[PDB]
């Protein structure tokens, strides 16, 4: 029941994701090495991982149909506001419900609650992030749904600082209609509505995690000792 | 503020 336009959107988003997400995690070898002894020994490594991820998210975004047709300032506000959410979302692909960690091809590049702690984040945030990862994994999303959800996340008309909310909504609506139809092609009612509703609740949760973080990254990076351990792109993006 | 690196990654 997917039209050609809908199929073309999915195809573009699959390519973009495949181009910007290397399931071998080979590039990780070029980050500052992880250290698990040392206040914030994991901060250099995870800062490099976050920074790299921001670059990749930007790459994915630029391929979202219509995104690059937005103004430069709208593209920036959208990316600054969504980066962390898309990172979290995209990270579900490495996440495993075995031990509740992100497994990027080895023990050295396998990240757990304590690793994240040693990057300067409290368990109080870290735990809701793990829970989110669990809930998302349980959806057993198809890659088609996964990339649509990332794209919906980025092109949200309700992000602070957006000027042409209507244009951003026009893109988002096409993506949401594509996702809904794809879901319908896989699942009759009411399973279809159930799954969609859960995907929407995941985007709400990400907003919440985003808000909560901003307050935390404000106190972490406020410290000059910490901010110095980050990267230029991370400073630019997270203000 | 200015975002020269994000701008550059977008073009
Ligand atoms: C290339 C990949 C993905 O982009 C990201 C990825 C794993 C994702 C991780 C594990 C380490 C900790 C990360 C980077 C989390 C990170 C440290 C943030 C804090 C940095 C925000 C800028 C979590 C924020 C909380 C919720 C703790 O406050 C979110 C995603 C997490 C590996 C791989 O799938």
């Amino acid at each position: 029941k997917l039209s050609e336009e809908q199929q073309h959107i999915i195809a573009i988003l699959l390519d973009a994701h495949h181009k910007t997400y290397d399931p071998t995690y080979a590039d990780f070898r070029d980050f500052r090495p992880p250290v698990r002894m040392s206040p914030l020994s994991m901060l250099p490594h995870l800062a490099d991982l976050v920074s790299y991820s921001i670059q990749k998210v930007i790459g994915f975004a630029k391929m979202i149909p219509g995104f690059r047709d937005l103004t430069s300032d709208d593209q920036i506000v959208l990316l600054k506001s969504s980066a962390i959410e898309v990172i979290m979302l995209r990270s579900n692909q490495s996440f495993t419900m075995d031990d509740m960690s992100w497994d990027c091809g080895s023990q050295d590049y396998k990240y757990d609650v304590t690793d994240v702690s040693k990057a300067g984040h409290t368990l109080e945030l870290i735990e809701p992030l793990i829970k989110f990862q669990v809930g998302l994994k349980k959806l057993n999303l198809h890659e088609e749904e996964h990339v649509l959800l990332m794209a919906i996340c980025i092109v949200s008309p309700d992000r602070p600082g957006v000027q042409d909310a209507k244009l951003v909504e026009a893109i988002q609506d096409r993506l949401s209609n594509t996702l809904q139809t794809y879901i319908r092609c896989r699942h009759p009612p009411p399973g279809s509505h159930q799954l969609y509703a859960k995907m929407i609740q995941k985007l709400a949760d990400l907003r919440s995690l985003n808000e909560e973080h901003s307050k935390q990254y404000r106190s972490l990076s406020f410290q000059p000792e910490n901010s110095m351990k980050l990267t230029p792109l991370v400073l630019e993006v997270f203000g | 503020k200015n975002h020269p690196m994000l701008m550059n990654l977008l073009k």
